[PDB]
């Protein structure tokens, strides 16, 4: 029941379409696109596409994650390791 | 000192219990004797002279 | 509004007189201006007083509703809304009403008829008298606000008096008198609104099929304050208008889906969202509380109504003569509908409807 | 005379201690009282 | 006419003797208010209610009229169910109780052998009339009122219940009727003080009265369950909570003080020695007179509620909790022990005639 | 569409009554005016020291209660919202929201200097300059603070305001 | 150990609610004294030459 | 034991209470006789929660920890 | 002062149309010695009762019936 | 004495690298933020649009230089922060705060009085 349901393609493709909505230099996104100079992202930029990729995935980077990631690859390894479904009432699970 | 303004609404309140009692002890009574009287209409509400 | 009404800061009005404003514009500022609007009681007049009076203009209200004018204070200074009890059976009294006023804005009009008056009485008579009553006074100017559909020849009661009422104010106050035709305006508490939201409205299939223009009221609010304080819009007529035709059918749809009514699939059919009735159904009910109900209902003219559609005069001049842009229905449509919103209150997540989602849901209502 | 003064004297004592006296029975009587009610209430009960 | 209305009359008549007993029981309720009002007020050294009506006598008919007259708040028109049906409830629940109190020797409209048993059934229906107004509320402090409200009812309850049946154990019937008779020796106040110390305190517990005003606080709850009523919904359950003080003062009459049996025997019998009993003058001067005395007893409890109102504070809720179960409850139950070993004891155990 | 409005009808405030309908619902005004004007209901809006004389109303030597009047916790149980204090910025929002939650029909009392028009803290960054700018008011109450006696002379002046009210007649006649 | 009244006594006083009837009969006095109320506007409170009203 | 007049007892007790709703509809003068702030259903400002004056979190479905749960 | 004693003696003294104004207005019986009359009407009295309250020695009999100001 | 939600204890940040840092959390609490400052006050606007707005507000401040100023305006925004999550601010307010709206040439200002 409260258990990943996730794939690397899925989180990977996920992850590309979120990427796709904004004004990035490049649709060619993969696991080694980085943010800073293939996207061409600055400060402000990559942490509105953090914060968009967490909102996707229902997931929260920290501090020290989302200050050192460098590429697309690093966020959908995060997600993978992370992301937990979001515990149910009482009601859902037993009836 | 007693202050009778007080006790207005007592008094009201005492005629409360007093018009229902007043009420539901003399017409029941009387419609319970008023049917025993006989079978018909005219024997229950005509008191004859004997 | 902005932070300063008028274009200059010395006025000369159409009788002569010199009119200095003083002030940035604010609550303290003045214009030199003193206005009378009649029906300021009402929905639009909320709106005419609020704008007239947040910039200094002095504002005389009559009225009749003595509950209904404590409101309209709070909008001006000390002093600068003023209120005078009247009756449009009484000449006297609204002779008191324009005696010191620049600008009269005749708001004054029904598309009901009741005990004491009739549908001539008020959008002809009133009409009629406030326009003759505000010339022997010496008044600049004078506003007189019709319907959208205002044709004297139409079969209408409301459309017809309308379009007799435009002729019969300019031939009393003269080729000085400026007259719009708003279109049915969608704001708070807006009646044009408050049937389609009305969960139980009886007989939609014949009511709800009405093609109109719909055009913001603050808007409307907005270019009456640009017409009366600009002597070039006097002998004008002015068509306020939205740029998208709405059918009320559309829209009675799309806020079905925006207060989540559908949320249970059993809920609108059992609470009677629908109400098919036929026609001559709804004429014998609309004709029997015309003479039953103390409360203005669904009548037997707003029926007839319900088969004609808003049809825009091209003569006329529109917002682009005021420099306004109209707003759109799709903007402020999820604002004025939101106080109506079922359940909401932050529970998982707000949906909020913006200029594209509301357009997006004009599809979907219109897809079969 | 010409300005608000005290008398001569000096005003009376006032009162200004706790004054909260006990008042009834002592406890004993009471719950003799209420024994003595129950007892001869019961006998009534009884009798009926 | 004439024929085909004397017997009209009497094909009505009993709809009169409802009408007329309903309006005498309005009429307590409503100068209730204005009692209470006047009793705290002059403990308070104030006047209370004395400028509405002469002396004060339209002071309530002014207060229902008003609020009769006031909006109805609600989300929607149609949302007339959320806001109404607590109240309703509560209402109907106290309204149903009054059926079976006698103001005579079988002046009431229900008789039954289980009377005790309806009387405390129709009360605690009253209580699921004020939970209602909690139903899944967005104010907050209705809802602190619900939780609060459920937690009285566990206090009274229990004792409230085992009060009542302690004084049937001792006539052996559930008959309210049957046990206003039972009383004519001897007044169950003497034998069983400490039970009306408790079923007044119960009594208080269940109106939400002071010193257990937790429900309807002022100082913690602005209005309690309240506090989102107004207009008729706030009329109904005022109603309904003051039609609860009468009721419950009635009751403490009823089984500690005898009911309606006159306080001098011998006074009763010379005053209605004065009347003849051939005569329906009797019957309207005893039934004034049976009635009076339950009226003379109904209102001195009426008087206590608000005594005890103008002269302690407000104890916490949770404090009550631990008062009925540590304390109420043992006493009770040791005393549901002790009457039958007493009545065993003497060969006095009680049957039914 | 021929209209024929007399001229020298008399307004509501000065028309009298003709018919027996003008009776039934003077009748009727008056049953509810006297209601309303008897149960006086203020809500407990106590801002500034302007409170403590409207706490002094309640007081034994005054004793609000004896002419219907209770104070209500509750913007739904109470039609009278008397602004006794100061009305700061961080508080209009709040007197506002509190204002709008009474139900019809209601009356504001304006009650010191505070409420009329700022008083002592006219000049102020964080104070309104008069409750008006926010709520409608009906009556104002003179005084820094109003006396006991002054605040129920303002009193006396809406209910002698309320029992002049025309609600039904006006429908009758004015509609 | 130390108590100066007996079990019995505390039990009489906490069970029969001795201080409680104790304050109900404090009230009930003020109920048959004479109340302070004075009947504005018939009436009217001190006032002094000081007072400060309208200008 | 006949319990008719119970009956018709019960009965009034029903119609009582719809009779106190049903005048406080029929009294109360229409929106337009007041200040004509329309329906209730559209014053939002009026049918929304009181919270004292400031609006706060909506935690109507949250749950309520219960300390005497077990009593 | 709230005994009913002390509105027996006013009734007399004021007479039935004198008591039952203040009915309307005063909402208590009161009566004393006449101490003038004001331009606008209005009479002023002062109570001479022992068993009156040290505020209300004086009071006002307005010209209305119905309403007092 | 417990400090309240989403309470921050005052610092003086002597390291230019450190406040950076400190300023891109900030700025990340406030994006993840936007959903509930719009479902808490009921505000007329999409969270797209409050992160814009809280874009264009942290843009005003990018090219500040000096370290003092930095503290101050990153504690500054560190109460305002407090001040919405925690429903302190009423909701008029934050309306206000979105409904902040070519000038008049020389003559336009002229006609009407200008400043
Ligand atoms: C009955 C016996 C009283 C009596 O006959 O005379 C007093 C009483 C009038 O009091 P009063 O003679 O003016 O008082 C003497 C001085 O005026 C004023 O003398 P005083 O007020 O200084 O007297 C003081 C006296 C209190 O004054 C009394 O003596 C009254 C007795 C009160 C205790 C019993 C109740 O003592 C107290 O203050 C303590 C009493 C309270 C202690 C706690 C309660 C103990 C029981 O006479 C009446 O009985 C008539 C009034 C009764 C009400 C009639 C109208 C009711 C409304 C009907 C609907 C319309
Ligand atoms: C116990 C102390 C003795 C009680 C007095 C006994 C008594 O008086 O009985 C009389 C009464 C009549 O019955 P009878 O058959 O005539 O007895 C012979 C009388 N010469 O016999 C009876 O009817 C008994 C009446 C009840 C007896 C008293 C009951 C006291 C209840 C216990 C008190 C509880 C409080 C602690
Ligand atoms: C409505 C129906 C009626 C309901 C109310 C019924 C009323 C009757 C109540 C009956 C029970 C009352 C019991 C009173 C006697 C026992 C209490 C007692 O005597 O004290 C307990 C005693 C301890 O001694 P102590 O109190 O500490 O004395 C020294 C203090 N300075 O302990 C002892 O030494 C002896 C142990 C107790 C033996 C008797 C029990
Ligand atoms: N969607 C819309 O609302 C549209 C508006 N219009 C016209 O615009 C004008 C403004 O009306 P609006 O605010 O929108 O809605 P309303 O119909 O509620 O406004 C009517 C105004 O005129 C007054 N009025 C009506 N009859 C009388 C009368 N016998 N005596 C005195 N006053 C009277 C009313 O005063 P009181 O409130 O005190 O009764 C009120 O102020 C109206 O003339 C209307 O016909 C036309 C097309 C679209
Ligand atoms: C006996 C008696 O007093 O009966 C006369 C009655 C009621 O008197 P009351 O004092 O209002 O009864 C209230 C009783 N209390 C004072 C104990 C609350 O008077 C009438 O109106 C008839
Ligand atoms: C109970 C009877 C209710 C009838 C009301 C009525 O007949 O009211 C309706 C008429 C019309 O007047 P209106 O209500 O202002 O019209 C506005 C509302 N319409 C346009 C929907 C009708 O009024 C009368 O003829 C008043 C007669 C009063 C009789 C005494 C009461
Ligand atoms: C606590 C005091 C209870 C009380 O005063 O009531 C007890 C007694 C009377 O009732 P009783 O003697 O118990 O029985 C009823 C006795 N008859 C037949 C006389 C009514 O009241 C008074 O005589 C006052
Ligand atoms: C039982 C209910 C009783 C209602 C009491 C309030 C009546 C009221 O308020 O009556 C007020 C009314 C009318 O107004 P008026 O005061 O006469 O003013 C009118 C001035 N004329 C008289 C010079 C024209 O009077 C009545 O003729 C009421 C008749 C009622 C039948
Ligand atoms: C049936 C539902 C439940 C009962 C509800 C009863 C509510 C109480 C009544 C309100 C009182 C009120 O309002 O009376 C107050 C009013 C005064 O009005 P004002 O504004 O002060 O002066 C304005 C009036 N002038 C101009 C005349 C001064 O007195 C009256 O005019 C009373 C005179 C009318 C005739 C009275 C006798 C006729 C018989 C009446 C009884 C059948
Ligand atoms: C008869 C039925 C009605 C009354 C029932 C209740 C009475 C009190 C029961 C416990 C008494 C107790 O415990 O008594 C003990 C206490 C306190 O005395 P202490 O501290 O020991 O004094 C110290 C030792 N001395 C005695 C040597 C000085 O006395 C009281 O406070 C008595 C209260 C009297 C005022 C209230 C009486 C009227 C109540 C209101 C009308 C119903
Ligand atoms: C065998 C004879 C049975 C007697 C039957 C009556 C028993 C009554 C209860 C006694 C115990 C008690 O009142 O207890 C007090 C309790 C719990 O107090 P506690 O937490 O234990 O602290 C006290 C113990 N100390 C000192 C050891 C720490 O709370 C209360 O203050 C409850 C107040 C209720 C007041 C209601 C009065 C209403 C008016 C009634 C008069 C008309
Ligand atoms: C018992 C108390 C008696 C005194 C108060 C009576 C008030 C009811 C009369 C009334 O409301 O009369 C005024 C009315 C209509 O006018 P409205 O204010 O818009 O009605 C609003 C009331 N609705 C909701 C019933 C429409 O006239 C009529 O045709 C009444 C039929
Ligand atoms: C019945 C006994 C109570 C009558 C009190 C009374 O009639 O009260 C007097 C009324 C209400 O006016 P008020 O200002 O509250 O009078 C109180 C005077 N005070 C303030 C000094 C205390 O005035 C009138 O007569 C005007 C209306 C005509 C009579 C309507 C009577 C009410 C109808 C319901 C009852 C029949
Ligand atoms: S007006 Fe004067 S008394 Fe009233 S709140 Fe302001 S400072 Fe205080």
């Amino acid at each position: 029941q409260s258990a990943s349901t996730l794939t690397k393609e899925d989180v990977l493709t996920r992850s590309v379409s979120v990427l796709r909505g904004f004004e990035v230099k490049t649709k060619d996104i993969d696991l080694q696109t980085t943010f800073v100079q293939d996207l061409g992202m600055d400060s402000l930029d990559l942490n509105d596409a953090l914060v968009a990729l967490e909102e996707e995935f229902d997931v929260v980077f920290d501090d020290k994650t989302a200050n050192e990631i460098k590429t697309v690859g690093e966020v959908v390894d995060f997600v993978l390791a992370n992301y937990l479904p979001t515990e149910q009432s009482i009601n859902h699970t037993i009836r | 000192m007693i202050p009778f303004e007080a006790l207005i609404p007592y008094a009201i309140m005492f005629a409360g219990f007093c018009l229902g009692g007043g009420v539901m002890n003399s017409a029941i009574t009387a419609d319970i004797t008023k049917r025993a009287r006989g079978p018909n209409q005219e024997i229950k509400r005509n008191v004859g002279e004997d | 509004v902005s932070t300063f009404p008028l274009k200059s800061d010395i006025n000369i009005t159409k009788s002569g007189k010199t009119l200095l404003s003083v002030g940035q514009g604010g609550r303290s500022s003045r214009t030199g201006f003193t206005a009378t609007v009649f029906g300021g009681t009402g929905f639009l007049g909320r709106v005419v007083v609020s704008k007239l009076a947040k910039h200094g203009t002095n504002v005389v209200v009559p009225f009749r509703n003595d509950r209904a004018r404590r409101q309209l204070k709070v909008n001006g200074d000390l002093g600068v809304v003023n209120f005078v009890e009247f009756d449009i059976r009484n000449l006297k009294s609204i002779e008191d009403s324009v005696k010191y006023s620049d600008i009269v804005i005749n708001l004054i009009g029904t598309e009901h008829f009741s005990k004491n008056f009739s549908i001539e009485d008020v959008n002809i008579g009133a009409a009629e008298r406030i326009a003759k009553a505000a010339k022997e006074a010496g008044v600049s100017r004078l506003i007189h606000v019709s319907s959208y559909n205002a044709n004297p020849s139409s079969s209408s009661d409301f459309y017809a008096t309308k379009g007799i009422g435009e002729q019969v104010v300019r031939d009393n106050f003269g080729p000085d008198a400026t007259i719009v035709r708003p279109a049915p305006m969608y704001f708070r508490n807006s009646p044009f609104l408050n049937e389609l939201l009305q969960i139980k409205a009886l007989g939609g299939n014949v009511i709800f099929k009405k093609e109109v223009y719909p055009v913001h009221a603050l808007q409307v609010g907005e270019a009456i304050e640009r017409i009366a304080f600009d002597d070039a819009t006097a002998g004008q007529t002015y068509e306020l208008f939205g740029k998208e035709r709405y059918s009320k059918k559309e829209l009675r749809e799309m806020i079905k889906h925006i207060i989540h009514i559908g949320q249970r699939g059993y809920y609108p059919y059992s609470a009677g969202f629908y109400l098919p009735a036929p026609e001559p159904f709804l004429y014998a009910f609309a004709l029997i509380r015309q003479y039953i109900s103390s409360q203005p209902r669904f009548n037997v003219d707003q029926l007839k109504r319900s088969h004609i559609n808003q049809e825009i005069d091209q003569s006329a001049k529109t917002f682009t003569d005021l420099g306004m842009v109209p707003d759109e229905l799709s903007e402020y449509l999820y604002r004025y509908v939101k106080p109506h919103i079922s359940y909401t209150s932050q529970t998982q997540n707000r949906t909020v409807y913006s200029k594209e989602d509301i357009e997006k849901l004009r599809d979907y209502v219109n897809t079969p | 005379a010409t300005q608000d003064l005290p008398p001569i004297s000096g005003y009376a004592p006032i009162q200004w201690k706790r004054n909260l006296p006990s008042r009834g029975f002592r406890p004993v009587i009471w719950f003799l009282g209420l024994c003595t009610a129950t007892g001869y209430g019961f006998y009534q009960i009884s009798l009926a | 006419m004439l024929n085909n209305l004397f017997d009209f009359i009497e094909y009505i008549e009993y709809w009169l003797i409802i009408v007329a007993f309903v309006a005498s029981v309005l009429i307590v309720v409503a100068y209730l208010t204005v009692a209470e009002r006047k009793t705290m007020g002059y403990m308070q050294r104030r006047l209370g209610p004395n400028a509405v009506g002469y002396y004060g006598v339209l002071m309530a008919v002014a207060d229902a009229l008003k609020l009769l007259s006031k909006e109805i708040v609600l989300p929607h028109n149609g949302d007339i169910i959320y806001v109404m049906s607590g109240p309703l409830i509560s209402l109907f629940s106290v309204l149903l109780s009054w059926a079976v109190i006698p103001f005579g020797p079988g002046l009431s409209l229900l008789d039954s052998e289980y009377s005790i048993i309806y009387l405390l059934a129709s009360g605690s229906i009253g209580v699921f009339g004020t939970v209602i107004v909690g139903w899944m509320s967005n104010s907050k402090y209705t809802v602190l009122a619900t939780v609060r409200t459920t937690a009285q009812l566990i206090s009274y309850e229990l004792v409230l219940t085992t009060v009542v049946f302690i004084i049937a154990l001792i006539v052996s019937s559930l008959n309210i009727n049957v046990i206003i008779e039972s009383q004519y020796n001897i007044w169950y106040i003497i034998p069983f003080f400490p039970l009306c110390l408790i079923f007044f305190i119960s009594a208080l517990a269940e109106t939400a009265r002071p010193p257990f005003d937790n429900v309807e606080a002022e100082s913690e709850l602005v209005s309690g369950h309240m506090t989102e009523l107004s207009a008729s919904p706030f009329v109904i359950f005022f109603l309904s909570e003051y039609c609860s003080m009468v009721l419950m003062s009635t009751l403490t009459a009823i089984f500690f003080f005898g009911g309606y049996l006159p306080f001098s025997n011998t006074i009763h019998h010379l005053i209605l020695n004065l009347f003849d009993q051939h005569s329906i003058y009797y019957f309207i001067i005893e039934g004034i007179l049976l009635s009076g005395y339950l009226a003379i007893k109904a209102n001195f409890f009426m008087f206590s509620f608000v005594w005890i109102r103008a002269a302690a504070p407000r104890l916490r809720y949770d404090l009550l909790i631990l008062f009925c179960w540590y304390v109420l409850l043992p006493i009770v139950f040791a005393i549901v022990v002790f009457a039958p070993g007493i009545l065993y004891c003497f060969d006095a155990l009680p049957v039914i005639i | 569409y021929s209209s024929d409005l007399p001229t020298d009808i008399p307004v509501l405030s000065k028309r009298p009554h003709t018919n027996l309908l003008d009776y039934t619902f003077t009748t009727f005004d008056k049953m509810k005016n006297w209601a309303r004007k008897s149960s006086f209901w203020p809500m407990t809006f106590g801002l500034a020291c302007c409170a403590v004389e409207m706490m002094h109303v309640s007081a034994p030597r005054y004793d609000q209660d004896r002419l219907g009047i209770i104070f209500r916790a509750s913007p739904r149980q109470s039609d009278i919202m008397i602004v006794a204090g100061t009305v700061t910025n961080k508080m209009a929002p709040a007197l506002r929201q509190v204002y709008d939650q009474m139900p019809y029909p209601r009356w504001v009392i304006s009650m010191g200097s505070c409420a009329n028009g700022g008083g002592y803290y006219h000049y102020s960054y964080s104070v309104v300059r008069g409750v008006d700018r926010i709520v409608p008011v009906d009556i104002y109450v003179p005084g820094c603070p109003p006396t006991s006696e002054a605040l129920m002379y303002g009193v006396f002046q809406l209910q002698k305001k309320m029992m002049d009210g025309q609600t039904h007649r006006m429908w009758y006649r004015s509609y | 150990e130390e108590s100066s009244e007996s079990a019995l006594s505390k039990a009489t006083k906490w069970y029969l609610l001795s201080e409680i009837f104790r304050g109900l009969y404090i009230t009930l006095e003020m109920y048959f004294r004479a109340p302070y109320t004075i009947y504005y506007p018939f009436e009217k409170g001190p006032v002094s030459p000081r007072f400060r009203g309208e200008h | 034991m006949l319990q008719d007049l119970f009956n018709n007892y019960v009965i009034l007790v029903g119609i009582l209470g719809l009779i106190f709703l049903g005048v406080n509809y029929f009294i109360v003068e229409s929106p337009r006789m007041d200040e004509n702030n329309g329906n209730i259903s559209d014053y939002i400002e009026k049918s929304g929660p009181f919270e004292c004056g400031f609006s706060s979190f909506e935690q109507s479905h949250n749950p309520i920890p219960i300390a005497f749960i077990l009593v | 002062s709230s005994s009913i004693q002390r509105t027996l003696r006013n009734l007399w003294k004021n007479g039935f149309k004198k008591s039952f104004k203040q009915l309307q207005g005063y909402n208590d019986i009161k009566s004393g010695r006449l101490v003038g009359t004001d331009s606008f009407g209005n009479k002023f009295y002062e109570v001479d009762d022992p068993v009156e309250i040290h505020m209300r020695t004086r009071f006002v009999e307005y010209t209305g019936f119905w309403r007092q100001d | 004495t417990n400090p309240t939600a989403f309470a921050q204890t005052t610092r003086y940040v002597k390291d230019s690298t450190e406040m950076r840092t400190l300023v891109l959390n900030l700025y990340r609490r406030y994006l993840r933020h936007s959903r509930g400052f719009v479902n808490n006050y009921n505000l007329d606007i999409p969270a797209s649009q409050v992160r814009t707005k809280i874009r264009q507000e942290f843009e005003r401040q990018r090219f500040v230089k000096d370290l003092p100023l930095k503290n101050v305006l990153y504690m500054k925004a560190q109460m305002e922060f407090q001040e919405l999550v925690n429903f302190w601010k009423q909701q008029c307010h934050v309306m206000q705060y979105f409904e902040s709206i070519k000038g008049d040439s020389f003559v336009q200002k002229f006609l009407k009085g200008a400043q």
